[PDB]
């Protein structure tokens, strides 16, 4: 049941995405959850429309997310859960060091933050 | 006849009344929360009550069982009750349920002034096509 | 807030530092001891915004930061700073994250043009906090 | 070996002789900020790019991850990838760079005209015993 729905998610994003760097599974395996970086940044609408588009040529919803404006927070859950579906290793390498690296610095932007909130 | 499909067109009307009232010119909506809220909630209360039309029609005149709710609109348009362009826009809406339960606020804040803009409209067709009878 | 007045000070710093660096400037583009320095300080002024954001976030409890620019758009959300004055620190946040990790090559024309026509952001950030 | 090392050890022998090349001897450095600015920088380049060649390790080698900078060094140095005086000395470094873009401490010059003297080395050392691997 499942890849047979993968190279759909795949199909659908290689199509409709103009230079595409890498495709992820995100949160489980109902319910998807769809990570995606390419050379620019995609349009609000246009992703949401596609992610809408996602959704209805599988059964349940789908998340797609733009990994060039997603949030460092974001990112980590993305390199620390996840399976790349299509694209090189080279340029997911660059994509993990660059949100783990920036991910240690962004802990030490915000822990006085993290702090007063965990009490 | 039935009470219930003629109370759920109703509450459509009154969500859509609602959007189109705190929404406004548009101008006040993107940065006070209490109109995007309302807004946001009100779009909700639209999509549960076509669901609720579409497995409603469905279960009447057996046209099957809705795994989804966006499989309820694909069963209404493969008997040819709806066109197939208006499932789509109605199951875009299924995938609205979200940007509730999810305080995600500037990420999608713009798409709402899409749907609100350019998609009510998939709303009010979809009750009309009912109101045939 | 003893340190809100400090940032400012190394901010207005670092901005004087970053013109009298730059000069006319014709050399700039030609000579890479001088380009090293006005991106160390467009950087500090960046951190030290930054800092600025997160104390006053940590002083009024207005959300948890997803990232670095997240520090300033909490900031416009509750109506604090003009949302196109967050929309012009991110995009140095922006600059600031390309000098410190190297995900793309950096283009020496926006560090002129940011030198030349962004600069003002930073007074306009330390002219608020002055305090409302 | 792999093209991400390979780029980043690039980037930290160009900086190294950045850093040497505005300095030596401090026959104007301590009476020039700006000659301070160029090496600081270059120091943090070089200590950037040592930090993400430690996270690649890390994940690449599934031993991580790290949830600071020091302690991708601290997790190299446990597995033995490099030598714990080695691990010392990188996290020491990125004390230095902290102190120097951000100042939560009066930075001592006297401290960054030390490194260039005698701590550029564990920069080499790291690239050394990296590229064995």
């Amino acid at each position: 049941e499942n890849k047979i729905i993968k190279l759909l998610r795949d199909n659908i994003p290689k199509l409709q995405l103009i230079y595409l760097f890498g495709s992820y599974s995100q949160g489980t395996q109902s319910d998807i959850d769809i990570a995606v970086l390419a050379a620019d940044t995609l349009d609000n609408i246009a992703r949401w429309e596609l992610a809408q588009k996602l959704a209805s040529a599988l059964d349940s919803d789908v998340d797609l997310v733009d990994l060039r404006s997603a949030s460092t927070v974001l990112c980590q859950q993305v390199v620390t859960q996840g399976k790349q579906l299509w694209g090189t290793q080279q340029d997911d390498e660059l994509f993990a060091v660059k949100t783990i690296s920036m991910y240690q610095h962004l802990q030490a932007e915000r822990q006085a933050i993290i702090d007063d909130v965990m009490a | 006849m039935n009470d219930i499909i003629i109370n759920k067109i109703a509450t459509i009307k009154r969500c859509i009344k609602r959007i189109q009232q705190v929404y406004g010119d548009g101008s006040q909506f993107k940065q006070d929360f209490t109109l995007q809220d309302s807004v946001i909630l009100n779009l909700q209360r639209c999509c549960e009550a076509c669901i609720d039309i579409a497995n409603h029609i469905n279960r009447q005149q057996q046209l099957g069982i809705p795994q989804s709710s966006r499989d309820s609109f694909t069963l209404l348009a493969q008997n040819n009750l709806i066109t197939q362009p208006l499932s789509d826009n109605l199951k875009k809406m299924v995938g609205l349920r979200n940007i509730a339960v999810h305080d995600y606020q500037e990420l999608n804040l713009d798409i709402v002034v899409h749907v609100v803009q350019h998609h009510l409209e998939d709303f009010e067709q979809f009750i009309d096509v009912i109101k045939a009878e």
